[PDB]
RNA sequence: AUCGAGAGGA
């Protein structure tokens, strides 16, 4: 193809690990900084309390509510709260939830996101599911009741990215490295009495080669082949994750040049 | 895992610091310098139980 | 909760010392930085 | 204080692995880093998000009102 | 605006002396038994073993602030390759005549010796530095 | 059944004691890397373990005996500025303020005097990622 | 021979051979008269107090006296020209910048000592104990034999506390 | 004492400070909601108006608002309250108090004020978030860290009042020290390690990244300088693009003891016309020392011009430290392995010979020192005895240390930590004391229970020979600490004492003011002194200058 | 000890002398001494110094004593100081202390004078002894809230 | 704080994306300077730092306890079967950049404490308001919105300035600037003033 | 009692104390809209006006100097070196 | 209650640009171009796409400072070949090389499995 | 609000 070229190795519906070959490194650091943050997502961000007779504190349920996940990929034909027309919220623009478990049991009342209960009309798009990981099926520990304690709640879902608050990141964890063996030496290292009995070898060695004894240090050869896997928390499945970095980035990309034809 | 201790008055929680003092009936030796009349001091703290 | 149940305040010739019979009864470091320092000692 | 709902750290969901980690540690009985590993944790940023980890709600249910 | 010097020198020792890159390389001359040479060659950048021989040209020329290349290609080297700008300082003595230079490539230094004097070497602020082969 | 006695600073005066109650007691090749201990044959008692030196607020610290010790004071007059979870029993408790901490973790390196002080259980900090580094300068 | 003295020559030296860098290597321009009768008549016009009458004038060389030793020390003609090699306007720059950094030097008549006099005095003291610590031993000195002898100082102690004798 | 000359006063501020590289030196980081409350009374004039009705609008709200508008007969008008506070019609000569904008004087001071430099005028750029932020290189004369130490801000109200700050107190004009006749500020810290890591010969940077630390320094003059370097890939070195902060006209000559004007090991320091031929940046050129840079660059040009310059200095290393990095390890107190064998039997011969003259005393006989007598005495004997066992590893543990070891870096600066420092965290912590003896015998003729009585030896009276790798051992740990509580002590007691000690010196000096013609007086008249410091002189416009008429040969006096 | 000594030759070289260390302070017959340096000699006690060399040999001995406190391991104040100091201890005839017993009697302004150790008997006596106040000393305008003889204080504007 | 004597506030907070991250792509919460290390001895908070780790990874609670046999040398031999370096360190790369930082960074947990003391607990200002009643001087503290002490102390530095007016100031215009009547013969406050 | 035109031995330099007071009396009166006299060259700050007005030395005021026995001697701003 | 609020990090106030656009002062056919509300992933790309360009003398970017989300960017270019257009021209490389990633990689994950 | 007590921060 024409310029960056992606090789993957190994992937999965949470884990895409791939190389990157032909890119300058300004494009590799970009992406990320736009996959970790710039990257939009639904979750929980207006919560109006009923009834809570737990122990836990009000908006401290509340907080843990926006972290929980939620289903995002028909993502992009919602519009922003700020950018819709309505007034506080609309079903064009937020994803309402519901969430009702009364202590009935002696012996202990979970709460779960399964617990989750859909309110507005949906449009009939796939968009606010609250995502299950769980082997058996509970999403995500919310809450604990006992005998006789009752939780009533109404949860407004809007967009949102990740400069704005963590929540809104289907982010994870970025696993990010170029050059294994130091041989554009952008970095020195801390030895003791050597540097290959006392720093370890990089799972990133097989497939990048030896730089030799006595092979003198190339000065101009630059950041080129980046080893990295993107992980997700489920919103996003992985590859869409990816795509909308470099699409938002362009997104963003295009914003200035237009802007620039305003001037 | 209150393992208490504290006395509770008017609806606050107090609690005792041990006081410390001079153990008594010691017989102690001081000095005690000279410029000054004496130079010497046999001392004794004196109290029943 | 628990070190302020076992304090030890002194009224008032070397007496803010950590002295040698201090050992093992009264705490080598815990004590109150500044104000009344040394006097005061948790056990 | 109720196990996080992911880890400050990374991110990665952590809520719904407190329910099989006392499964996994308590029913067929193992040691804790095979623990975290099969829950799937390889970064510690991750994987001390439930090791550290006390469930002080646990003595909150003891409660009458 | 001319080539300056140039002189064909010999490598007595090379001190790795608390540096990686950037050593020290301590030069007699050749010919000229009057003439001895000290200076900072970056040893990473351009390998210098002992007893190995050297071209050590000069020069001044080949405000303007700095541009890139843009090829042209604007001349000078490709037949130079080890090359380095600097600044004169104090100037030396110590028989007459002779007499001795001091230059800085910003913090790189060098100390040459030796009687031709010169008065075609300036006291000014200019001064390359061009080593081939 | 005589095997422990009690044991004060008065009395303390006339008694030896072995640290260390092992080291310092059997009979008489070695890791450098280890600390350096010194070593009588009279002895009348031993001490049961050394820590116990220790109040609440310092048997908080991890490896105390690496620390400059004006340090482990400092700690231990900031431990009780601690934020933690007090008593199980606030969220009824009528006192003026209080502070809990959002979600505690119990620490990672244990000095073993913890156990009795019930910490594991009730802590004060979290076991945050710690990167010791220059970067902005902030 | 090092001393607190105002006015660095040492470096107007500096700043005089690169402004009008000469530099070498080619001879100087200044008569033995423009050296020499130069730095006499600097030496009248430097001030420190000013008046007419006979005290104050004779109390204006015994203040200044200090600083021409120096001035005297460092523009001497076998120095002015040989290691330094002044040209006319160079010197009369050099000549005209000193006396323009003297008058510079003045305490300014307002300037409150009495209480700069301390705390100068009363700051290390108390911050290099105070500090005071860091940290374990031994660490006084200073401090310990130290702060309480400068109480004694201060006091007129009567009962000093290391009366020493020192006959030579 | 306490409402006289201890006055409580308005207009005034107080929080945690933090630091910011960023800020300049002369400045004041005034978070927004004191700002929002912080007044200065301004006339109307046909200069401010605009600015002024436009204030009066914007309320104590939007942050340049104001409060409060005085009128002609007197009447006081409130702004967030009153009904006409919408609008208002602003004649000539009416008091708008108005919150504070940015660039405006403030006296910001830190207890205790110990000084003058404790108590300085700033500018004001006022920011979001809740802390007082200041510039890291007017750390030293306040005396603060961001531990949480906490600081003071006060407001002028008349104009005249203003200038007296920003014409005496100002930051800039108490740079150098009329008390120490040297610059009292310095770069600290991070800016002050990097600048070492910069300047290495061997540390290099290039284009991608060179360009951008040209349009870091705000006095760019739009001139990349020419790389020192133009072989196979154009470098310029670590030192070149550091002059390019050095101001125009500035120079500096040092010479350290092994310097050879081509500085073998690149000691000294050569500054020509801001830029830099060799040497190392640290502490001794950089740095509040006497012959260092600032203290040059502030009596040439000026104080603002030398003010300016450590922001930028700044800017540069941290943009520099920032991409290159840097922390420190337990590896970095880690000492070589047949090191701290020979750092055990440097203690194993020093205490066997402690052994010897201990053996001596116990003869007796003795030749037992003239004065040096006694008991003085074998008890000062031991006490260097170690402090050379001490202080010969701290050599030895010095030498271990190659050239990345994080630690010696901050030390090869002088960032923060020293010998004592390197000694005490690799080889041993040496013998602790009290009231400057060994520790002293608490229990009868002995220290501890765990000896017997009667041991004069180190392990003894307060020796430990491990180090804080190690960990020391219970018998030493204890009397550590009870070194350390002795340190506790005199933080709050006998810095009575001293505080004391001053509270006399200023209250009994105090009016003694250099007259009206250089004749210090007192009160009454009484001449103090005739003319002050016996040279009528200004402290701050001095330096250590080198006399050259005293030493050398008469013959060398002569050529 | 170590002195260093003009040689006939031109430099500095040192020159190695024993002297003598004595705890103890009777200067006034131990100079008279058969063998030693009566030009020299120099006893800490600058108390005795002063009774027996004159009041300006106390003026130096008073210095010398501070500088060998703050000047010692490194610490450094610039003469005019340490100096300006010594000398206002000097000057009253004696020395006089830096406490409320000595210059806080010395015939200054008493407002001034109740802003220090003593305070209400200082007012007392001045209540009594019928005592003006110059109203030039710092406290003076403090605690009569006005800009002091001071700095920006010393003189008057005018036209 | 950390459990050794390491106090030091917030001095700014960096997004994941601007914040230095790992081989991995590990985000540190905490970043202190290497600085308050050896001023300020505590090899402790180092060596807390290094046990944490390996116990974070091998699962096991690791025992920081006082007077033991728990060797640096120790740790290390452990922390280096675990697939990182043996003293802690760990390569980074610079999140504005995705440059690698050219020198290694210390990484790793340290448990940390959240002290009392927060700004907008301490954060206090003051311009005119309430004050007293004898002496008409602003109330201490923040609790009644209140001034603070320009004390004896402070008064000192500013004659060092010779800030003349500014002593007038600070000592009326934002204190007391009461205003009586005084007899031109017996100089006493007893006049009295009929006004206006 | 008054020192005469002649027979002034003051320093001839305005002391730092003098500047601050004469920069700040007039900082005063521009601020309160009274005549300016130098050309605004569209600087509207009462501090920095003056600070060219001590440039150009047009300020009326005189300061008074005083000696301790009493007996005063003149100088005004337009005498008066700055620098 | 000083923290300035979350979203002042892209949403763009009242009478404020995207772009703004000074020549330097100082260097002739060279211009400061200050970006608001972004960070160092426009930063860093796009100066780092400027120097691929021979045309272009000099580019830099500096984060003013990390309380308010912007960044200025200093180009100076060959003599009659403008800025503005050198920024235009070099903003579309970005995206040609952006488009390409996201065909490459679809053309690569179709093929993998899970 | 006043007087008095303690605890904590730099
Ligand atoms: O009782 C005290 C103690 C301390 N202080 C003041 O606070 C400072 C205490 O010390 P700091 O906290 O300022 O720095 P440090 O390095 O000496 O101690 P740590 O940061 O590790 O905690 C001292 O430098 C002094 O200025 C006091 O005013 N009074
Ligand atoms: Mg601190
Ligand atoms: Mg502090
Ligand atoms: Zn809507
Ligand atoms: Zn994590």
């Amino acid at each position: 193809e024409e310029g960056p070229q992606v090789k993957i190795r190994e992937a999965s519906k949470d884990n895409v690990d791939f190389i990157l070959s032909n890119v300058d490194l300004a494009m590799a650091n970009s992406l990320r900084r736009v996959m970790i943050a710039e990257i939009p997502t639904l979750a929980i961000d207006s919560v109006e309390v009923e009834t809570n007779t737990t122990v836990l504190a009000d908006e401290f349920i509340a907080h843990r509510l926006g972290l929980i996940p939620l289903q995002s990929m028909d993502i992009e034909q919602l519009e922003y709260s700020r950018d819709c027309f309505c007034e506080d919220h609309c079903d064009k623009c937020s994803v309402v939830l519901t969430l009702q478990a009364f202590g009935e049991s002696e012996s202990t009342t979970n709460v779960y996101s399964k617990d989750l209960v859909i309110v507005s009309n949906l449009m009939g798009r796939n968009i606010g599911h609250p995502i299950i990981q769980d082997k058996e099926g509970n999403g995500v520990l919310i809450c604990k009741l006992r005998k006789g304690q009752e939780l009533k709640l109404t949860c407004v879902a809007k967009k949102g990215i990740a400069k704005e608050h963590a929540k809104w990141g289907p982010a994870a964890a970025i696993e990010f490295e170029y050059d294994p063996w130091n041989k554009l030496k952008h970095t020195d290292y801390w030895y003791e009495q050597d540097s290959a009995k006392e720093w370890p070898q990089s799972k990133n060695c097989e497939y990048e080669d030896p730089p030799n004894e006595g092979d003198p240090f190339d000065y101009k050869a630059q950041a080129d082949t980046f080893y990295m896997n993107v992980e997700s928390v489920g919103s996003i499945p992985v590859d869409q994750v990816v795509v909308r970095g470099i699409d938002t980035l362009q997104k963003k990309v295009a914003s200035i040049l237009l802007a620039l034809t305003q001037m | 895992f209150d393992m208490g201790g504290y006395f509770i008055i008017n609806g606050s929680e107090k609690v005792l610091i041990a006081q410390e003092r001079s153990a008594g009936n010691i017989v102690q030796v001081f000095k005690k310098a000279a410029p000054s009349p004496i130079s010497h001091v046999a001392e004794i703290r004196s109290a029943l139980e | 909760t628990l070190s302020h149940l076992r304090r030890t305040n002194t009224p008032i010739a070397k007496p803010r010392q950590l002295h040698n019979t201090h050992w093992g009864l009264v705490c080598p470091a815990e004590t109150p930085e500044g104000q009344a320092c040394g006097l005061v000692k948790n056990l | 204080m109720i196990v996080p709902v992911r880890c400050f750290s990374c991110g990665k969901v952590v809520g719904d692995k407190w329910e099989s980690y006392l499964n996994l540690l308590q029913e067929d009985e193992l040691d804790e880093g095979t623990a975290l590993s099969r829950l799937g944790l390889k970064r510690y940023c991750c994987r001390r998000m439930i090791l550290t980890h006390v469930d002080l709600i646990e003595k909150f249910l003891r409660y009458n009102p | 605006s001319n080539t300056l010097f140039d002189d064909i020198f010999q490598v007595s020792e090379v001190d790795p002396g608390r540096y990686n890159k950037v050593c020290r390389i301590e030069a007699a001359s050749t010919t000229q038994d009057q003439c001895k040479l000290t200076l900072d060659i970056n040893v990473e950048l351009f390998p210098v073993a002992a007893q190995d021989s050297l071209t050590v040209t000069i020069a001044s020329s080949l405000t303007r602030s700095w541009r890139p290349p843009q090829a042209g290609d604007r001349s000078l080297a490709d037949d130079y390759d080890y090359v380095m700008y600097g600044t004169a300082y104090k100037f030396e003595e110590v028989s007459k005549d002779l007499i001795a230079v001091y230059y800085s490539f910003g913090g790189l230094l060098m100390r040459l010796e030796g009687n031709y004097r010169n008065l075609n070497n300036l006291k000014q602020e200019n001064a390359y530095l061009l080593i081939r082969r | 059944e005589g095997l422990v006695e009690y044991i004060d600073a008065e009395e303390e005066e006339s008694i030896l004691i072995a640290m260390q109650p092992e080291d310092l007691e059997p009979a008489e090749d070695v890791d450098p890397a280890k600390r350096i201990r010194v070593s009588a044959t009279t002895f009348t008692h031993c001490e049961i373990h050394p820590s116990m030196i220790l109040g609440v607020a310092a048997s908080i610290i991890p490896f105390p005996d690496h620390n400059q010790s004006p340090r482990n004071t400092y700690q231990s007059a900031m431990g009780k500025q601690a934020m933690g979870v007090f008593l199980t029993n606030y969220n009824v408790r009528m006192d003026t303020m209080a502070n809990i901490l959002y979600y505690p973790q119990k620490p990672l390196g244990t000095t073993r005097a913890m156990e009795y002080l019930k910490f594991r259980e009730l802590p004060a900090g979290q076991n945050a990622i710690v990167a010791i580094a220059c970067y902005s300068g902030y | 021979a090092n001393w607190p003295l105002p006015v660095n020559i040492r470096r107007i030296i500096q700043n005089a051979q690169q402004t009008f860098h000469i530099d070498h290597t080619k001879p100087s321009d200044l008569t033995i008269k423009d050296i020499v009768l130069g730095v006499k008549d600097l030496q009248e016009n430097l001030l420190v107090l000013r008046g007419k009458n006979e005290i104050i004038q004779n109390a204006q060389r015994d203040a200044v006296t200090l600083f021409c030793c120096l001035l005297r020390s460092r523009l001497a003609t076998r120095r002015v020209l040989q290691e330094y090699r002044l040209t006319k306007q160079a010197f009369d720059w050099v000549l005209s910048n000193i006396e323009a950094q003297f008058l510079r030097s003045v305490v300014h008549p307002g300037e409150m000592v009495g209480v700069l006099a301390a705390q100068s005095i009363g700051e290390p003291a108390t911050q290099m104990t105070l500090n005071t610590f860091h940290f374990a031993g031994v660490a006084s000195k200073k401090v310990t034999s130290g702060v309480p002898r400068l109480k004694e100082i201060l006091n007129v102690a009567k009962n000093m506390k290391t009366p020493s004798l020192t006959v030579y | 004492r306490g409402n006289l000359m201890g006055k409580r006063v308005d207009f005034s501020a107080r929080t945690v400070i933090s630091g910011d590289p960023n800020l300049e030196l002369d400045q004041v980081g005034v978070p927004k909601s004191i700002a929002k409350t912080l007044t200065y009374p301004e006339v109307v004039t046909p200069y401010n108006i605009d600015r002024l009705t436009q204030l009066v609008r914007n309320g104590p709200n939007e942050h340049p608002g104001a409060k409060y508008v005085i009128r002609d007969s007197g009447d006081r008008i409130d702004l967030r309250y009153s009904k006409r506070a919408g609008d208002i019609q602003l004649q000539y000569g009416w008091k708008v108090e108005r919150h504070i904008m940015d660039n405006d004087p403030v006296l910001f001071n830190r207890q205790p004020s110990l000084h003058k430099m404790s108590m300085m005028a700033h500018r004001v750029k006022v920011i979001p978030y809740s802390t007082f932020r200041l510039n890291l290189s007017v750390t030293s004369p306040y005396n603060a860290d961001f531990d949480g130490d906490e600081m003071n801000l006060h407001v002028p109200q008349s104009e005249e009042t203003r200038a007296e700050l920003s014409q005496l107190c100002a930051v800039p004009l108490q740079i150098v020290s009329p008390q120490s006749n040297k610059p009292c500020m310095g770069i600290v810290q991070d800016t002050l390690c990097g600048i070492r890591k910069l300047t290495l010969r061997d540390t290099f940077i290039e284009l991608d990244q060179v360009l951008n630390m040209l349009y870091w320094v705000p006095d760019w003059d739009g001139v990349i300088p020419t790389p020192a370097i133009i072989k196979p890939k154009p470098l310029w070195s670590g030192k070149q693009i550091l002059s390019v902060a050095i101001p125009n006209g500035i120079h500096l000559q040092r010479f350290d003891e092994g310097t050879t004007l081509l500085s073998p090991k690149d000691n000294g320091m050569l500054i020509i016309d801001g830029q830099i031929i060799f040497g190392v940046v640290e502490k001794k050129t950089v740095g509040s020392s006497n012959g260092g840079l600032i203290h040059v660059v502030t009596r040439e040009k000026g104080p603002q011009v030398c003010a300016k310059l450590f922001g930028n200095i700044q800017k540069v290393v941290n943009f520099w430290l920032l991409h290159n990095g840097f922390s420190t390890g337990i590896g970095d107190t880690i000492a070589d392995g047949p090191t701290m064998r020979e750092i055990t039997e440097t203690i194993a011969e020093a205490k066997k010979k402690v052994l010897d003259v201990t053996k001596e005393a116990q003869a007796n006989l003795l030749t037992a020192k003239h004065g040096m007598t006694l008991r003085e005495s074998f008890e000062d004997n031991v006490v260097r005895f170690l402090n050379e066992a001490r202080d010969k590893a701290g050599r030895l543990a010095e030498v271990n240390l190659k050239d990345l070891n994080n630690v010696k870096q901050m030390v090869m600066a002088g960032s923060k930590g020293s010998f004592i420092n390197i000694a005490q965290m690799s080889a041993c912590v040496g013998q602790q004391s009290v009231e400057g003896k060994r520790i002293a015998f608490g229990f009868v003729d002995r220290t501890l229970p765990h000896f017997s009585k009667d041991d004069y030896s180190p392990e003894s009276k307060g020796f430990v020979e491990n180090s804080y790798l190690r960990g020391l051992t219970p018998q030493e740990f204890f009397f550590h600490a009870m070194g350390g509580r002795e340190g506790l002590i005199d933080t709050a007691v006998k810095t009575a004492e001293t505080g004391y000690i001053q509270r006399r010196l200023v209250k009994a000096l105090e009016d003694i003011m250099v007259h009206y013609d250089n004749t210090t007086r007192n009160s009454l008249g009484n001449v103090i002194q005739f003319i002050y410091g016996e040279d009528g002189m200004d402290a701050a416009h001095i330096e250590k200058q080198s006399l050259d008429t005293i030493g050398g040969s008469d013959a060398a006096f002569e050529k | 000890y170590d002195r260093k000594v003009p040689s006939p030759t031109g430099e500095y070289v040192k020159e190695p002398e024993w002297v003598l260390e004595t705890d103890g302070v009777n200067l006034s017959e131990v100079m008279t001494v058969p063998g030693i340096d009566p030009t020299r000699i120099y006893t800490n006690s600058f108390i005795d110094i002063m009774e027996v060399l004159g009041i300006e040999a106390g003026r130096a001995a008073l210095y010398k004593e501070v500088y060998n406190v703050i000047a010692s391991d490194g610490s450094y104040v610039n003469y005019r100081h340490m100096a300006l100091l010594v000398d206002v201890m000097t000057t009253q005839g004696g020395l006089t202390s830096v406490t409320r017993h000595g210059f806080n009697r010395s015939n200054t302004g008493a407002l001034m004078r109740c802003s220090f150790e003593e305070t209400v008997e200082i007012l007392f006596e001045a209540g009594a002894s019928a005592e003006l106040d110059d109203c030039r000393g710092v406290s003076e305008n403090v605690i009569l809230g006005q800009m002091a003889p001071i700095g920006t204080g010393a003189f008057d504007v005018m036209i | 704080a950390s459990r050794h004597g390491q106090k030091g506030t917030i001095g700014i907070t960096y997004r994941r994306e601007d914040m230095p991250f790992t081989a991995e792509g590990i985000v540190p919460d905490l970043i202190i300077n290497p600085h308050a290390i050896p001023s300020r001895m505590t090899v402790a908070h180092l060596i807390e730092c290094l046990l944490s780790k390996v116990a974070a990874l091998s699962g096991n609670e690791g025992d920081a306890s006082p007077f033991t046999d728990i060797t640096v040398e120790g740790i290390s031999k452990l922390l280096r079967e675990h697939g990182y370096q043996s003293r802690g360190f760990e390569v980074m790369y610079n999140g504005h950049t995705g440059k690698k930082l050219m020198a290694q960074i210390f990484f790793g947990p340290t448990y940390y404490q959240r002290l009392r003391h927060m700004v907008d607990d301490k954060i206090h200002a003051r311009a005119r308001g309430p004050m007293q009643v004898l002496t008409r001087q602003p109330v201490e503290g923040r609790s009644r919105d209140g001034g603070l002490r320009f004390g004896e102390m402070e008064r000192d530095c500013m004659i060092a300035h010779g800030a003349a007016s500014f002593l007038k100031e600070r000592l009326m215009e934002a204190s007391d600037a009461f205003r009586v009547h005084i007899c031109g013969i017996c100089g006493l406050m007893t006049v009295i003033a009929k006004l206006n | 009692k008054a020192i005469p035109k002649d027979q002034r031995a003051t320093t001839p330099y305005m002391t730092k104390y003098e500047r601050a007071r004469i920069l700040g009396t007039r900082a005063l009166q521009i601020s309160m809209n009274a005549p300016v006299f130098v050309d605004l060259e569209g600087e509207t700050d009462p501090l920095r006006i003056a600070m060219k007005e001590l440039a150009e030395k047009k300020i009326p005021l005189v300061i008074r100097r005083y000696l301790p026995d009493g007996s005063f001697e003149d100088w005004s701003v337009e005498e008066l070196i700055v620098d | 209650m000083n923290a300035p609020d979350r979203f002042e990090l892209f949403l763009l106030g009242e009478g404020e640009s995207k772009l703004k656009i000074d020549p330097d002062t100082k260097a002739p056919n060279a211009v400061v171009i200050t970006f608001e509300k972004e960070d160092h992933t426009l930063g860093n790309l796009i100066r780092a796409e400027l120097l691929n360009d021979r045309k272009v003398l000099f580019a830099a970017y500096k984060v003013e400072h990390p309380f308010f989300a912007r960044f200025k960017l200093r180009i100076q270019t060959t003599e009659g070949y403008d800025p503005k257009d050198a920024l235009k021209n070099a903003c579309n490389s970005i995206i040609n090389k952006l488009g390409a990633l996201k065909t490459n990689f679809e053309t690569e994950w179709n093929l993998q499995t899970l």
